[PDB]
RNA sequence: ACGUACGACCAUACCCAGUGGAAAGCACGGCAUCCCGUCCGCUCUGCCCUAGUUAAGCCACUGAGGGCCCGGUUAGUAGUUGGGUCGGUGACGACCAGCGAAUCCCGGGUGUUGUACGU
RNA sequence: GGUGUCCUAAGGGGGGCUCAUGGAGAACAGAAAUCUCCAGUAGAACAAAAGGGUAAAAGUCCCCUUGAUUUUGAUUUUCAG
């Protein structure tokens, strides 16, 4: 059973700009990612109300963040037409810039856990072209 | 004249016993508990902190008329059982111990045949309430950066409605009205202890030898504080009734009594003190 | 075990004070046992603690909020003596009587505010208190006086207390009235 | 009134429609038994939040002059006073006086039974919380007189004792402990005081089942002296005052359910 | 149970306290004087009764003082007894344990003389205690010092003698 | 039983001095980078719990002088309301009662206790 | 009460501290200046007119507000060309 929320838990600072994206990891709670406007993606330990890892690296707003369904993995796209993954327990970016698209990417889908295939996941962006 | 007379005396009021020892301060008390915005009739819990040289005691306290009554308490001793064993009264082993005493709290109260009235009048529309308490901090000092308010700080994460503002964390400026999280986190962690032994071990290594001497002995350098800190939290929200056994000597509670009876003086009858007030008199006569 | 209980004469509630009468007697053995007679009275403690709750849980409204489950009550309804009389209107005083005659009306909240603003300095200022306007000058650095006014005061006083002295004038005569109207009230 | 301070304790001590809880001042005469003063501390202990105490010996005679009285009662803004005493006719005597704009409105002498009285200590139980209302239970056929009579007064002044204060909502968590008094009419009838601790247990209904254990105290009285209030400054203590919230019924007006004042024609 | 290191006698404080009478720049050069002393800004002293003798009113600057604790005090008394030759009086001592003296110039204790300043004397107060003073100082569980704690006036003369090789009189 | 944190009665607990204190806990203590605050890290605040020490706080016992707290006595007595009820023209003098002190004197005492966690 | 001066007003909240006085000390300083310690049930201050006002305060100094009389009401009382 899920009780409903009913007071302010934490009210953590930190971004520069409007957050225009939020989603808990899959795994717990204790895992938050936001992305903003600031060009940043931001990790929070929401156990205690703290920073845990700043992701910069895009140029323009993070539109979107998504963690991918075990956990391992946060992916990003901004309007700087490109998406990056990231590993969440240390902050450091996974590999390179994901480019490709022409204008702006605005949404993220992880494949399905059980559908991976290669020894590899797969990510699918939509952008603005 | 001699102003301490006979008529002082019987004229003189004492305070209470525990304004005399120093140790209450009645005016905050009255306050405290005898007074609310509402007239519910509901109970009252507030979260007492205290500290001495070597230890911080946290309790759950109500207040009833013939004593206060201990919901629960947690002590910073205990936290050798979660793995911190040096630093026992510094602000994140307050945060540490708040935070086992909510997680004590609600798993005595079982939000982790005799039953309650809500229970028995709960309605369809109805949520599960969060455990109210209010914060005593006895005669301390509430500036910024205190360690009650870590105490505090580390209940309220442990799930403690606790009302406060936020204005009294290390990190908070005055001038901007904004908290500095990273300080405040670097607070809950301890990196400010390990930035001290980082500054000690580069500046002067023998008060460094002298302050850390047990981190140094048991292997506890400052870069492992924070992970150190961090699974003693999870290790605190997974089992927060760990029992933890001290190295003092133990023995049964009738054993201590045998012991302590050993030590006792024992008040003289009134067949012996009449017996040495005769022989009083009769040094005085010889 | 029930939780209803039977009585010759049914138990009458004032819900207010979370109070319940019995009528019914308290047949209390003639016995010395103070095991058995409190035993009694605490199953007349019982009964009585029974149909209060009951009362309470079934006939009040029961509203689940954050504070807690919190059942309305009704206003009391057992006659108690008050501790101080009933307030009464004041005697009319002399200006209250004078303008219930003359039918003046009393001065809206927004006409009678200490404020007003001065046109020549472009301000906004107090009409009275501290730096009002009651006391203009008394702090400016020229003052022209007119030579018959020098001429007719005393030595020692200035021109620069004479808004004090008209204000203490003032403030004399009102208290004299306040005085006198309260000396009359107290007689009524 | 000067001082803002003085301003608001004046303001406090003025006559209000919605009247202040009333306070209750202990105190004791010059002889006053070890039985007596522990009944007037358990009282004390069940009416901390309004309740003030004295703690010197009084020369006071309340059934011979009460300006004394009166002189604390203006001076403490004290409009109930418990007080105890000591004779060889009357060992152990708690007087209940009720008072209305400083002058003594209604006296009564309970002698308690120093055999049977038990302490809150000499109960080994979860107290009543500081501050928190108990209700109240008075049972037997000695209230019900159709003649005011002293069980009457007696009942009268246990209520207005333990009222508290006065709310129109109530935690059900606040229903923990009850106070009953047990008297029946007829040498001389005995009034019980008994307070009781409230368990509730399952019963297999919506209803919970009710249990009882004892708090503490366990106090026996015999009423004694009866000081009855005159008719007039009865009348005057009786009148209730109508609160600027309770609207004076006009005739076909009304207010519906949307806050409209709705006209009624024929 | 004398022989115990807790009893060891040591100095509590030292004020510096120049009393001057009157305010203004006087007072302010006196402040001078004890800020080039000290190290520490001082603090000045309001007159508490108006005495139309002394020419001195209620709520007006007529003192200034500096408390100085640690090793700074130690040398500051230092210096004033090497001002004073390491000489002072029975009388100087207080039953309480306490001593002091004064001086009527300031240069000679090593302050090159300015005329922008001039000329001012001090009064020096030392207050003598024992390690287990927070007992009687700390705001939880204040309380009194016991008396075979108290120190006493030949004990702190004799603290004199064997501290500073000084003759009491 | 001892200790600590909150307490309840608020001197039987207060004022002064001496002697002792196992264990652990309190405490004195050590150091001022960071949070914070002073004329002064005195207090307050932070860090250490290692090292010294029971010297003081604290606890127990003892001792004077006060003071304070119980019980009896005073005593159902002074005093005060009642022609109350008997005489006294009446005032009042007894009696009947109802309320009802205190001084003095004697005897005892110098803290009990709740919750929680430990020794 | 009469004059002549001064003030970011009073008030409210929070925090820290403890007063009058006595004893012993400290250049001028001497009954009476300031500083230190001990003792000090309030014997000071502020309100009222206690026969029990207030002491980690209701006293006194700091910090923040000073916005000089808020908004709403089918309710109470009075009034409204």
């Amino acid at each position: 059973k899920v009780h409903a929320v009913s007071r302010l838990a934490h009210r953590i600072p930190g971004h520069g700009q409007p957050i225009l994206s939020c989603q808990f990891s899959p795994v717990s709670s204790s895992r938050l990612a936001t992305g903003s406007g600031d060009n940043t993606a931001r990790i929070w330990d929401t156990d205690s109300g703290t920073p845990k890892f700043t992701l910069k690296g895009h140029t323009g707003w993070v539109l979107g963040v998504s963690w991918s369904p075990d956990g391992k993995y946060l992916a990003t796209c901004s309007m700087d037409t490109t998406v990056r993954v990231w590993d969440p327990e240390s902050g450091k970016q996974v590999n390179q810039e994901f480019r490709g698209h022409a204008k702006w990417v605005l949404a993220l889908a992880w494949q399905p856990y059980h559908l991976w295939r290669d020894g590899t996941a797969r990510l699918a962006s939509a952008s603005k072209d | 004249k001699l102003v301490k007379n006979s008529a002082y005396y019987s004229r003189f009021q004492t305070k209470f016993k525990r304004r005399r020892q120093g140790k209450t301060d009645y005016y905050a008390r009255k306050r405290l508990i005898t007074q609310a915005k509402n007239k519910y009739n509901a109970p009252k819990y507030r979260l007492v902190v205290r500290f001495t040289n070597r230890d911080i005691i946290t309790q759950m306290v109500t207040s009833e008329i013939n004593g206060d009554k201990i919901f629960a308490a947690a002590y910073s001793h205990e936290l050798r059982a979660y793995g911190i064993n040096h630093g026992l009264t510094n602000w994140a082993a307050a945060y540490a111990t708040g935070l086992l005493l909510a997680r004590r709290v609600l798993a005595k109260l079982g939000l982790d045949g005799e039953y309650t009235l809500t229970e028995a009048a709960e309605t369809e529309d109805g949520e599960r309430r969060p455990f109210k308490a209010i914060l005593d901090v006895g005669l301390a000092r509430t500036s910024t950066g205190a360690r009650v308010f870590g105490v505090m700080k580390g209940a309220s994460d442990g799930g403690i409605f606790i009302p406060h503002s936020e204005n009294r964390f290390p990190g908070y400026d005055i001038e901007t009205e904004e908290l500095d999280t990273e300080v405040l986190k670097k607070y809950i962690y301890g990196g400010h202890v390990a930035e001290y032994m980082e500054t000690l071990a580069d500046d002067d290594e023998e008060r460094y030898k002298s302050q850390f001497v047990k981190y140094i002995e048991d292997d506890v350098e400052a870069d492992s504080l924070e992970e150190l800190y961090a699974e003693a939290h999870k290790q605190i929200r997974a089992d927060p009734f760990r029992k933890y056994v001290s190295d003092a000597p133990k023995k049964s509670k009738e054993e201590w009594k045998a012991e302590s009876l050993k030590y006792k003086k024992a008040k003289l009858s009134r067949e012996e003190r009449k017996a040495r007030v005769e022989a009083k008199i009769k040094q005085l006569l010889a | 075990l029930p939780v209803t209980v039977e009585k010759p004469t049914p138990y009458t509630f004032d819900l207010g004070l979370l109070l319940a009468n019995d009528p019914n007697p308290v047949n209390v053995p003639k016995t010395t046992d103070t095991q058995v007679l409190e035993q009694h009275l605490a199953s007349v403690a019982r009964d009585g603690a029974q149909v209060l709750i009951n009362q309470l849980l079934t006939t009040t409204t029961i509203t689940a909020t954050k504070d807690g489950v919190l059942l309305t009550l009704p206003p009391p309804t057992t006659p108690l003596p008050r501790e101080k009389p009933v307030p009464q209107p004041k005697p009319e005083t002399k200006w209250q009587a004078f303008a219930r005659r003359r039918g003046i009306k009393p001065k809206t909240r927004e006409q009678r505010r200490n404020l007003q603003y001065n046109p020549t300095t472009g301000q906004w200022e107090r009409k009275w208190g501290y730096k009002g306007a009651n006391k203009r000058g008394e702090t400016d650095p020229i003052i022209e006086v007119s030579a018959a006014k020098e001429a007719m005061r005393p030595e020692g006083t200035s021109v620069r207390g004479d808004k004090r002295r008209e204000i203490r004038a003032r403030v004399k005569k009102n208290q004299k009235q306040m005085l006198r109207n309260q000396r009359i009230a107290a007689e009524k | 009134p000067r001082n803002a301070r003085s301003k608001r304790a004046l303001e406090k001590r003025a006559p209000k429609i919605v009247e202040n809880p009333k306070t209750c001042l202990f105190l004791r005469g010059t002889t006053c038994s070890q039985i007596t003063q522990d009944a007037m501390n358990d009282l004390y202990a069940m009416r901390q939040v309004h309740a003030k105490r004295f703690h010197k010996k009084n020369a006071i005679h309340p059934f011979e002059d009460a300006t004394s009285l009166c002189f604390f009662s203006e001076k403490n803004d004290c409009s109930l006073m418990v007080f105890g005493s000591s004779n060889k006719k009357r060992p152990h005597t708690l007087t209940f006086v009720r008072m209305f704009d400083y002058k003594v409105l209604d006296m009564l002498e309970f002698y308690l039974d120093p055999d049977t009285y038990r302490s809150i200590s000499q109960f080994k139980t979860s107290k009543i919380p500081i501050g928190m209302r108990p209700m109240m239970v008075f049972a037997g056929t000695a209230f019900e007189s159709p003649v005011p009579n002293a069980f009457t007064m007696a009942k009268s002044m246990l209520i207005d004792f333990f009222r508290g204060e006065p709310s129109d909502k109530i935690d059900v968590e606040g229903l923990r402990f009850v106070v009953v008094v047990t008297a029946d009419e007829p040498q001389k009838p005995i009034l019980r005081l008994r307070v009781y601790g409230i368990r509730t247990k399952r019963s297999g209904t919506r209803l919970p089942r009710v249990e009882v254990e004892e708090h503490g105290p366990r106090m026996d009285f015999r009423l004694g002296r009866m000081r009855e209030p005159d008719p007039a400054m009865l009348k005057e203590a009786m009148k209730k005052a109508k609160t600027p919230q309770e609207e004076r019924t006009k005739k076909n007006i009304s207010m519906d359910l949307l806050g409209d004042k709705i006209g009624r024609i024929h | 149970k004398a022989q115990n290191p807790m009893r060891e006698l040591r100095i509590q404080k030292l004020v510096l306290n120049i009393s001057v009478g009157e305010s203004g720049d006087r007072l302010t050069r006196a402040a001078k004087v004890l800020e080039q002393l000290s190290g520490q800004t001082p603090v000045y002293s309001k007159a508490r009764y108006t005495v139309r003798q002394f020419g001195i009113r209620r709520n007006e600057k007529i003192a200034v003082h500096v408390t100085v604790r640690g090793p700074k005090a130690e040398e500051i008394l230092e210096r004033g007894l090497k001002v004073k030759e390491y000489e002072l009086r029975r009388r100087n001592f207080s039953e309480t344990g306490n001593f002091g003296f004064g001086i009527s110039e300031h240069i000679d204790l090593g302050i090159k003389y300015d005329p922008s300043i001039g000329i001012y004397g001090m009064d020096f107060y030392c207050c003598m205690t024992r390690p287990g003073e927070r007992v009687a100082k700390r705001r939880r569980c204040k309380s009194r010092i016991g008396a075979s704690h108290r120190i006493t006036r030949e004990e702190t003369i004799r603290w004199f003698k064997q501290r500073f090789d000084g003759i009491v009189r």
